């Protein structure tokens, strides 16, 4: 089986950070990211080793600093490249609230600032349009959901309330009763989708009013291929799921979903059952965790003292990440 | 003026109220003074003026009283022995009362666990300068078990300088809950670290060696074992506080047990335990006493101290005898028992002495203690804790209450280096 | 303070509360027995002022109260001449849908309609007083209204009432039964709750019951209408018991946590120890503490779970009246000191206990005894892995297999519903089989 990869990714101080005098006890080196403990400050520190460690706890103008642009090329391309030679694909996001998840996944639209899901989509679009051997035709399709407290809603539909059922299909496995599916033609089409999606996530009071910390946000693509030959005149079909996930802060119910992904993680860590139906979440990414995918994980993690216990535990979950094996 | 803090959570703390507490109108009842010098009385009160300050000393019962779950309500308040004081009690008002540590501690005890603010603040004002902070408690109480430690760690937190004193109730090998393992690993790390000076254990799975041992009782009971502990309380809240010939307030409390900043636990003992027929041996000796308050069989804990040394043993004797007679009597248990001590530690014994035996004993004995046993008592819920609740995970009924991995983790290697630094001492 | 709401859902739950209100019949409710003089029908306990179902008197003086009958039959009956008990008007529900049997009627069909006005009937139920702690359902593993509608009625209240673990109650087939319908069918009645919602559960074995009463009673001729009586019983324990006033006292939320080990909803045994004839002679008394072992004994067992298999897991007793603490403490450790328990791995001291007063209730010679010592096991044993497994052999071959869904889809959706249910409560086997089958 082909690894989970796993890349870790510290930022720039946040604003509480700052408003604490916070200092930074996260290093990195080759691939190697090492924690201090700011309470005992006597033990040796832990490391981790990883297949990328992003320094990002500067500014672009650094030599030094992991912007979008090499994220993406590192493993986005490396994901994408695969869906084209016919593999199912996934990349989620993991790490404590606010430690820059959302920022790696979407990122911001200026600036080049854009992250690993509008990246890969505006990739995807310049290499369909780049085609050049007529017998080659393609189809894009995009799905994007919302999962809160167990709860699925539609985020290319908001204009339905139905919380979305996710079944078993008897022989294809699972999928979300009625999720729509969008025939996207262009990178700005598929853009302003996701635009309109992110729009539609549930926000929390207790967030300040923004995304709820909460919430777990999937972003699917079905990438179709197909090659015709005029000889007998069957056209061959190569179907590739690319699955973009954003989770919700790692720190019927509120946190199942990320629970059990933390039970799913080191129960596949250890075999190599696995509870992937006592949740949502590691329901409908049963293949990707373990099946028949090439999937990658990038933890991010907060630079300061203050969570410590926190960004241990993140990094330690990455850590057994790195030794789940997909059967592709 | 060494008044007085009562903190009654749970179950046990709630229930264990209306043991510890009935066992005054005695008459000491945590600082007032007097009283108890001429008979008289009963009950939930007296003669003044009420409120608070009269604390359990004349007119008053003086309490801060917390349940969770109206459980101590009806069970005391009512045909029961007090009245309690209204005013000075917590009901929970349904909260549906919560196994987890994380509940009523995280959950519906925050929204109380404010509210036990007000009782705090009125019953530090009395007017007096109070030096207890008295609360009982449960592992696996979740309202207790973690409702005892939010309570706790304000206390601390605001209190620091008064050394809190809490009862404890544990696990021994026989069980409530099966979330406890973990809930009173919880109800630790806080324990320690959560301003909580010394530390009482009361196991439930030892008091019954107690109270059928040297006690006949033919079938001991829950209330029964409610005058155990009565026992281990008053020697220390009543003792030393009701008159005496050495005293020891309860920061000698603090000093003597606890040689060093971890929360020292101990162990605590009452020999007068005397069977009502057996009535009839040893008229209420020292070495009788002494004899009592080591044995393997006489200690009101889950810890069988014999295992391992004490570090630090904290004695009292109330009954009228011989300043002279019982301190020249702990000697000789200090010798055999060497083993049993600590090489570091001089004086491994202390022994403090009050005027008034208990009312109809004629004469007391009140033993405290921490050992290196203990690494004992903790081995046990750890060994528990990681194959448990750490384990295989048992948290999503509290995943819910709002702690994810932390609080756990921690408390495990927090509460186990207790373990290894615990040996430390003498190893 | 910490009220119950109790909702039947059908034939097998308007009865089961005759059971269960019955049972009552002893100055309690449903979370309120904060006290009452009345007695009886309650007739004579007074009207004071009031109208249907009384603001003049608490649950106590009537109930806590909700049947659904999506058919009058059973309904009429607790209407039914004022059968002897009026317990109130209107906390019944009685639709003459004509009643469906399909997981698919009633659920999809005719209770949709009238699940709301039911939910709307809970609501307001569910608002007078304070502290509900607890949602109570009767369900069948068979009885449109009870699956289909249940997975209605429990999914329903899971969604809109997330925070109050409901509690249902079972009556599962077995090697015999009803209908063909219920191989699968009750499939699909499994996998609502589930999800859903749901917490713990309980469950009669209806072919475990009468059984237990060929085994431990005497009257092989016997009457369903008498066994419910054994599993009336068995709430009385749960509610009644935990409801009131006693010594270590486990609430509606301790049930739940016991009970749960992980969260794919966990399922449990009823064991009631005290049994005994008419025709005992119990050694004057039955032992105490031989009643934990009643327990165990596969004998009470409600079920036909064969505990033979796999590792219990866990295990809430319940003990009440006359109950000493050093009982329990010392015949529940006994137990954790046969073989046989074989609790399963993550079992820390695996024994939840509660004493509960007064008594044993009884009434009337079918109800055996006076004894006055109790055990109710609740457990979650690897063995309930088995029973679903029974179901599911049927289920692959019964409505799946060549299919039986024609009248079903009738009713209401197909491919999953059917396919959905039987792949999501099936690694239910596979995923209950690994809580216990390794030292992982
Ligand atoms: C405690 C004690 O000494 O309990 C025992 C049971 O095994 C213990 C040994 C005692 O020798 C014994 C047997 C007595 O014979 C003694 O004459 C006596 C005393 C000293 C009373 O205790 C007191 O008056 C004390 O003042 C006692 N008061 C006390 O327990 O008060 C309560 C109100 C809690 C009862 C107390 C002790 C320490 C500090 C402060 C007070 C309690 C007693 O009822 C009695 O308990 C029992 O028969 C008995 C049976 C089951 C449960 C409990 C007690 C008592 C009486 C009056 C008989
Ligand atoms: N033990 C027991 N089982 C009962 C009782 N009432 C019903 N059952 C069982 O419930 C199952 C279904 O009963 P039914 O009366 O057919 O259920 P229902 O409510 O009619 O079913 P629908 O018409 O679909 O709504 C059968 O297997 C019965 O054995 C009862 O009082 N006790
Ligand atoms: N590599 C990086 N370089 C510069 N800024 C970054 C960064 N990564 C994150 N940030 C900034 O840090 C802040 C928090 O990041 P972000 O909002 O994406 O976190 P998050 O998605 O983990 C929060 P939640 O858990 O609530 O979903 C934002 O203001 C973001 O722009
Ligand atoms: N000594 C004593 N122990 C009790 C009493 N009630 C309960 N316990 C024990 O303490 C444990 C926790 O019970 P309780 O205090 O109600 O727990 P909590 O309130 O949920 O934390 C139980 O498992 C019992 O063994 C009591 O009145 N006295
Ligand atoms: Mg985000």
């Amino acid at each position: 089986g082909a690894s989970v990869k796993v890349a870790v990714r510290v930022r720039p101080f946040n604003s509480r950070e700052m408003s604490r005098d916070s200092k930074c006890i996260i290093q990195m080196s080759g691939s190697t990211t090492t924690i201090v403990n700011p309470k005992q400050p006597k033990e040796t520190p832990k490391s981790f080793s990883f297949d990328y460690s992003y320094w990002s706890h500067t500014s672009p103008e650094d030599i030094n600093y992991a912007s979008q642009k090499q994220v993406y090329r590192d493993i986005g391309e490396e994901m994408l490249q695969h869906a084209f030679e016919g593999y199912n694909v996934c990349i989620f996001a993991y790490g404590q609230t606010g430690a820059g998840k959302s920022y790696t996944m979407m990122g911001k639209q200026e600036k080049d600032q854009q992250g690993i899901i509008p990246q890969l989509c505006e990739d995807l679009f310049s290499r369909i349009n780049d085609t050049t051997n007529d017998n080659m035709s393609y189809s894009v399709e995009v799905s994007y959901m919302e999962i809160y407290c167990e709860r699925v809603r539609d985020l290319l539909n908001p204009k339905n309330k139905g919380n979305l059922r996710v079944r078993e299909h008897p022989l294809l496995g699972p999928y979300v009763e009625d999720l729509s599916k969008l025939a996207v033609t262009s990178y700005n089409d598929i853009q302003d989708l996701m635009d309109s999606g992110n729009k539609a996530r549930t926000v929390a009071a207790t967030n300040m009013n923004e995304t709820s910390s909460r919430s777990h946000a999937v972003f699917n693509i079905i990438f179709t291929q197909k090659r015709h030959d005029a000889e007998t005149n069957i056209t061959t079909e190569k179907v590739s799921k690319i699955s973009l996930v954003d989770l919700a802060g790692s720190e019927a119910n509120i946190n199942k979903s990320l629970t059990t992904l933390g039970k799913v993680i080191s129960a596949l860590a250890e075999m190599d059952f696995i509870p992937y139906r006592d949740s949502v979440l590691t329901w409908l990414l049963r293949e990707n965790l373990g099946g028949n995918s090439r999937t990658a994980m990038v933890a991010a993690l907060s630079p300061a003292d203050i969570n410590y216990d926190e960004t241990l535990s993140t990094l330690r979950y990455a850590d057994r990440a790195k030794q789940i094996r997909n059967t592709v | 003026m060494r008044e007085i803090v009562h903190i009654q959570a749970g179950q046990c703390g709630n229930q264990i109220g209306a043991k510890f507490w009935e066992v005054i109108s005695d008459e000491h009842g945590i600082d007032p003074t007097g009283s108890y010098h001429g008979d008289s009385d009963l009950q939930l009160e007296r003669i003044n003026v009420y409120y608070n300050e009269a604390a359990g000393n004349k007119y008053v019962p003086r309490a801060i009283l917390v349940d969770l779950e109206p459980g101590t309500m009806d069970s005391v308040r009512s045909g029961p022995f007090g009245q309690i004081f209204r005013p000075d009690n917590f009901v929970f008002g349904q909260s549906g009362a919560g196994n987890n540590w994380a509940k009523g501690h995280y959950t519906e005890g925050a929204e109380l666990v404010d509210s036990v603010l007000d009782v705090v603040r009125k019953e530090s004002e009395s007017c007096d300068c109070l030096q207890g902070f008295q609360l009982t408690h449960s592992l696996g109480g979740g309202t207790g078990s973690g409702m005892g430690t939010l309570l706790i760690s304000k206390i601390r937190e605001e209190y620091p300088d008064r050394i809190m004193n809490t009862f404890s109730v544990v696990p021994s090998p026989k069980v409530s809950d099966t979330v406890v393992e973990p809930y009173n690993a919880t109800l630790s790390v806080h324990q320690l670290v959560e301003n909580t000076d010394e530390t009482y254990c009361i196991d439930n799975e030892a008091l019954y060696d107690i109270c059928f041992r040297t006690l006949k009782l033919t079938t001991p009971t829950y209330g029964d074992l409610n005058h155990l502990v009565s026992a281990t309380m008053s020697g220390v809240t009543t003792c030393l506080r009701f008159p005496g010939q050495l005293n020891a307030d309860l920061r000698k409390l603090a000093v003597n047990m606890v040689p060093f900043p971890r929360l020292h636990f101990f162990m605590p003992g009452f020999a007068p335990l005397t069977s009502r027929g057996s009535q009839q041996y040893r008229a209420l000796t020292v070495p009788e006493l002494t004899q009592q308050m080591f044995d393997a069989k006489n200690m009101m804990a889950a810890c069988d101290p014999r295992h391992g040394r004490y570090l630090t043993v904290a004695a009292v004797f109330r009954g009228r005898m011989s300043m002279k007679e019982v301190d020249e009597q702990m000697l000789n248990v200090q010798n055999k028992n060497s083993s049993y001590f600590v090489e570091w530690i001089p004086n491994n014994v202390k022994t403090a002495v009050c005027d008034i035996p208990p009312r109809g004993l004629k004469m007391s004995a009140t033993f405290i203690g921490n050992s290196t046993a203990i690494q004992e008592l903790f081995k046990r819920i750890s060994e528990q804790f990681t194959a448990m609740f750490r384990r295989k995970a048992f948290l999503h009924w509290y995943t819910g209450e709002g702690m994810d991995e932390m609080e756990f983790t921690e408390a495990e290697s927090n509460m186990n280096d207790l373990v290894s630094e615990y040996q430390q001492y003498q190893d | 303070m910490r009220e119950c709401i109790s909702i039947h859902v059908g034939q097998a739950g308007v009865q089961i509360g005759n059971a269960c209100w019955e049972l009552y019949c002893l100055e309690h409710g449903i979370q309120p027995d904060g006290q009452m003089p009345s007695d009886k029908t309650i007739g004579g306990g007074d009207d004071s002022f009031n109208t249907f179902f009384s603001e003049t008197g608490a649950g106590k003086h009537v109930p806590r109260a909700v049947f659904v009958d999506l058919e009058p039959t059973v309904i009429d009956e607790v209407r039914t001449g004022t059968y002897r008990q009026l317990f109130h008007p209107e906390q019944l529900i009685t639709g003459k849908e004509d009643a469906a049997n399909n997981y698919a009627r009633g659920h999809y069909t005719i209770g949709k309609e009238i699940i709301d006005l039911v939910l709307d009937r809970i609501r307001k139920l569910a608002d007078q007083c304070t502290g509900l702690q607890g949602f109570s359902v009767f369900h069948s593993f068979g009885g449109g209204t009870g699956s289909g509608f249940t997975s209605l009625l429990m999914e329903r209240l899971s969604v809109d009432y997330g925070k109050k673990s409901k509690l249902e109650f079972s009556i599962y087939p077995a090697p015999q039964v009803s209908t063909a319908v219920v191989e699968p069918y009750n499939s699909i009645l499994t996998t609502h709750t589930t999800l859903e919602h749901s917490d713990c559960a309980f469950m009669v074995d209806n072919e475990a019951i009468y059984d237990i009463c060929r085994r431990n009673l005497d009257i092989e001729r016997p009457t369903y209408t008498n066994l419910n009586r054994l599993i009336g019983q068995i709430v009385s324990s749960i509610t009644a018991s935990l409801r009131f006033d006693g010594a270590l006292n486990v609430d509606l939320t301790e049930f739940q946590t016991n009970l749960v080990p992980y969260p794919r909803a966990h399922f449990p045994l009823a064991t009631y120890a005290p049994v005994i004839s008419a025709e005992k002679a119990y050694h004057e008394q039955l032992s105490v503490a031989e009643i934990t072992n009643a327990c165990f004994e596969p004998a009470n067992q409600m079920v036909k779970c064969d505990p033979r298999h796999g590792k219990y897991m866990a295990c809430c007793l319940l003990y009440r009246g006359d109950v000493v603490p050093k009982d329990v403490n010392a015949a529940i450790a006994t137990i954790k000191t046969k073989r046989t328990i074989q609790f399963v791995d993550w079992c820390p001291t695996g024994f939840k206990v509660g004493i509960n007063y007064e008594p044993p209730t009884v009434v009337p010679g079918g109800d055996l005894a006076k004894v006055q010592r109790a055990v109710c096991m609740l457990s979650n044993t690897t063995a309930i892995a088995e029973a679903w497994a029974r179901l599911d052999h049927k289920f692959d071959l019964m409505y799946a297999k060549r299919a039986f869904v024609h009248w079903y889809v009738g009713e209401g959706m197909e491919e999953g519903e059917f396919s959905e249910a039987r792949e999501d409560m099936a690694a239910l086997e596979k995923d209950y089989e690994e809580v216990g089958v390794d030292s992982v």
